[PDB]
């Protein structure tokens, strides 16, 4: 039914080795190459990739910005509003970068703040002026 | 198995079928009643237990019915039926009895026997049994043909046959018991020891052996699921099939190392892109904190758009470090499943070199096996008798295995030293011409009724013929010759003061450098009460060992005992004989075999006698004048002495039916 257990010898495989008289060392001589044209071209992106390790030496520990832990207002200060409406110009609806930026609004009031206001900020426009890049 | 079913299957014979056999003699029976046929076996049965219990006397057909039970032995007209049957065809009353009603004081018909190797006695003894004038003609100047043992002193050496191969149902069996003969077993353990003279390893030992019985069963495989049975019109050896196997082996290696490695680049290339896009990361994020440091500079009081904008870049800046922080983490994942696959490289090989030498040595176990190069085996056939294998373990003959021909020749016409040289056989008789192996022109003529064949196949093969048949043997038979394999083996008797040995091993091995010279004294028997040493040579080179001197042998001998035992626990040998097999003229090799494009059908074919042409044309069809036997002409136990004395057993019944008619079918 099948071969002993890890012995190997499929159909097509056994036409291929008596093909001819040494179609038996063709094959496996094309191996022996077919190998080695990787088992080089794996020090190849070694190398590359070992260039490249170097290079990312010093993580970004030098450029790591500190913890802004801060809470929720309900009060929107004018200030608050400004760097909001500017963070649509710049943003368009990211409403989690949009809440960072604010720093103390959940991602909700954020997007409430685009119903309440938008009377009066044209946030419409704002919006779709972003849009245009 | 035992009882009377004991007996059905040491005679060889399902205990509760008729066989073809005898449902030629039987086919009242046999078409008959299932009741019947019931009786019959049983009878068979019992007779052969009968025969078997007790085989150092002749068992009569009184002595039979007698122990026979009722509703049995109710019908004698079977039990006589039967128990001739039997008798007839060598199942009982067979090999050396002592006789109740001595030999029948005047014979009948005369038969010509050419050789009295074992198939020669055993059919002459049935023969002369059966009260016919018998005469063998024996080219030697001893009887046993292939079964030679070499006396003197108290060293005892087989140069022929050795190992009978185990009794459950081996007819041997019984001449075992007829005959004195010291039936000693062979203790399967077998060390070996490399070209250096150093065992191997109960490591490699096993895992080699291991892998050989799976390449063995891979050809199988091959053979019949794949059908790979004829390549570029040649039939397939066993030898191609085994490497077109390794080969294979060898590329599976060799494609699982590929897809490792090229597993390896696929992960280590993903590892590329990733530290490309990391790289162009700490890029922006370099400069971005510029940015903000440059605009937090601007200090306050500030107005919106550009505290927005301090504020602004600080988002996109934490944001560009969560992804980048994201990618560290995937990077250091990859990183391992790197050393993992580094970890777990598939095998750097199928077999090493030093391997692939002890594969060797089970190789040439093989080419013994079959006294010849794996090259030449037929692939679908070569093995095809395994089914017939005796139950039990295989035994050597301890006081040299002679002592049986011997013994069977005891009581006959035979002429030492006459050389057949033609046989002329025709519509009314035969006649058979000799010559004097002494002085060769002192000629001689024998004429007979029938003549037995018992010339080896590498006789039978000899070009131009050692010995003619007029008229020429028909196509058909010639074809068989040719188509059929006589391959070679050879002995090497090494005969010393002391046991230097381990005593309690039988057998052990050595591995030749090559592939060329595995068969090369390549394994070793202490079999003997005395210090004698027995070394094969197989496969290959046997035949190219014939061509050396005997000095030279026993060199290559000496040489490697010492390298395993020591080069001064191994004297000098007192005592060397070395077999010549292809060489000696009345053998021409060792025994037969399944050549590629032969087939167990072709035995078959030898075994058919021959039928003359008629004398006056428009006369009717005469009897057959010319028989065969011997181990090539028995399918199912070739190349054996029990193959042999088998077949001896065969013509005999035939020869006698013919002849003296077969009462027992009416
Ligand atoms: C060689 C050998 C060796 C070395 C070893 C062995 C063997 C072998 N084997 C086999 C046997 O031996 C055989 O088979 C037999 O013996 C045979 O017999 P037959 O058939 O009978 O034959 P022969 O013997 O040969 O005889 C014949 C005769 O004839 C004569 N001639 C010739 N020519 C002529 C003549 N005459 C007249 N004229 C003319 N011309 C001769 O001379 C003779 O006599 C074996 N077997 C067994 O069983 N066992 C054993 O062991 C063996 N061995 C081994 O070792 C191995 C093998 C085997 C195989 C398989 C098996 Br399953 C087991 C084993």
């Amino acid at each position: 039914r099948k071969p002993p257990k890890g012995m190997f010898l499929s159909q097509e495989d056994v036409e291929a080795v008596s093909a001819n008289a040494t179609a038996a060392t063709t094959v496996l001589r094309q191996l022996d190459m077919e190998l080695v044209s990787v088992k080089r071209q794996i020090q190849n992106i070694k190398q590359t990739n070992s260039a490249l390790k170097e290079k990312l030496d010093g993580g970004i520990e030098p450029y790591r910005l500190p913890e802004v832990i801060q809470k929720c207002n309900a009060r929107w200060t004018t200030e608050e509003q400004l760097l909001a409406v500017q963070a649509i110009r710049k943003y368009g609806r990211d409403f989690q970068a949009i809440s960072d930026v604010i720093g103390n609004k959940s991602v909700v009031q954020v997007k409430n703040f685009f119903v309440n206001y938008r009377r009066r900020f044209n946030i419409d426009e704002v919006l779709q002026e972003w849009e245009a890049e | 198995p035992s009882g009377v079913e004991g007996a059905a299957f040491q005679s060889r014979l399902p205990h509760d079928r008729m066989t073809s056999q005898e449902a030629a003699c039987f086919p009242d029976i046999i078409s008959g009643p299932q009741q019947t046929q019931k009786v019959f076996l049983f009878i068979r049965n019992r007779t052969l237990q009968l025969w078997l219990d007790n085989p150092k006397i002749q068992l009569t057909f009184e002595a039979t019915l007698q122990q026979l039970e009722a509703p049995y032995n109710s019908d004698t007209v079977l039990v006589h039926r039967v128990h001739s049957y039997l008798e007839r065809h060598g199942l009982i009353n067979f090999g050396i009895y002592k006789r109740i009603k001595p030999l029948p004081t005047k014979k009948t018909g005369k038969v010509i026997i050419i050789g009295s190797g074992v198939s020669g006695l055993a059919a002459a003894r049935q023969l002369q049994s059966f009260g016919m004038d018998v005469t063998l003609l024996e080219a030697r100047d001893r009887v046993g043909g292939r079964v030679a043992t070499f006396r003197k002193g108290n060293y005892v050496a087989d140069l022929g046959a050795m190992v009978v191969t185990g009794l459950g149902g081996n007819p041997m069996a019984v001449v075992s018991k007829q005959v004195n003969m010291e039936l000693a077993k062979i203790k399967q353990k077998c060390p070996l020891y490399e070209a250096n003279g150093q065992a191997v390893p109960k490591e490699k030992d096993e895992m080699v052996e291991q892998e050989f019985n799976r390449l063995l069963e891979a050809t199988s495989y091959l053979s019949h699921q794949l059908d790979f049975n004829v390549l570029n019109n040649k039939p397939v050896s066993l030898g191609q099939a085994l490497e077109v196997v390794i080969q294979l082996q060898e590329k599976h290696v060799k494609d699982e190392q590929i897809e490792h490695w090229k597993k390896i680049v696929k992960t280590q290339e993903e590892l590329k892109e990733l530290l490309n896009k990391m790289v162009n990361l700490k890029e922006k994020i370099k400069e971005l904190h510029q940015q903000y440091k440059e605009a937090s500079e601007v200090k306050p009081p500030r107005d919106i758009t550009a505290e927005f904008l301090v504020k602004s870049k600080h988002r996109d800046l934490t944001a560009l470090c969560k992804e980048y922080d994201e990618l560290a983490e995937t990077q250091g994942k990859l990183e391992e499943k790197l050393q993992e696959l580094e970890a777990n490289p598939p095998s750097d090989v199928y077999l090493s070199s030093r391997d692939r030498q002890i594969l060797d040595w089970h190789f040439a176990n093989l080419e013994f096996a079959n006294a010849t190069p794996l090259s030449t085996l037929s692939l679908k056939h070569w093995d095809q008798d395994d089914d017939f294998e005796f139950t039990g373990s295989h035994l050597t003959v301890r006081n040299g295995y002679s002592c049986v021909p011997v013994a069977l020749a005891e009581g006959l016409d035979i002429k030492l030293n006459t050389a057949v040289r033609q046989v002329r056989y025709t519509a009314s008789g035969c006649e058979v011409i000799a010559v004097n192996t002494r002085s060769t022109s002192q000629t001689f003529i024998y004429k007979c009724d029938a003549v037995l064949c018992t010339l080896p196949l590498g006789v039978l093969k000899q070009q131009p013929p050692a010995v003619q048949f007029v008229p020429p043997l028909p196509e058909w038979k010639t074809s068989a010759v040719q188509r059929m394999g006589f391959g070679n083996l050879n002995k090497v008797v090494l005969c010393f003061d002391r046991v230097f040995w381990d005593p309690s091993v039988n057998l052990f091995g050595h591995v030749g450098s090559t592939t060329a010279s595995r068969g090369e004294l390549f394994l070793f028997w202490n079999l003997y009460k005395a210090p004698i040493l027995l070394a094969l040579v197989a496969g290959e080179a046997a035949g190219i060992m014939e061509n050396i001197s005997d000095d030279v042998i026993v060199g290559r001998c000496l040489a490697i005992l010492k390298g395993i035992f020591g080069s001064s626990a191994v004297p000098q040998p007192k005592e060397t004989v070395v077999s010549r097999w292809r060489a000696d003229p009345w053998a021409r090799g060792s025994y037969s075999y399944v050549a590629a494009g032969s087939s167990g059908n072709d035995y078959d074919l030898m075994a058919q006698p021959i039928t003359p042409g008629p004398s006056i044309p428009g006369a009717p069809q005469p009897i057959p004048r010319l028989f065969f036997a011997g181990e090539h002409t028995i399918r199912n136990y070739p190349a054996t002495v029990h193959g042999a004395l088998l077949s001896g057993l065969r013509e005999a019944g035939r020869i006698a039916d013919q002849f003296l008619g077969a009462m027992y079918t009416l």
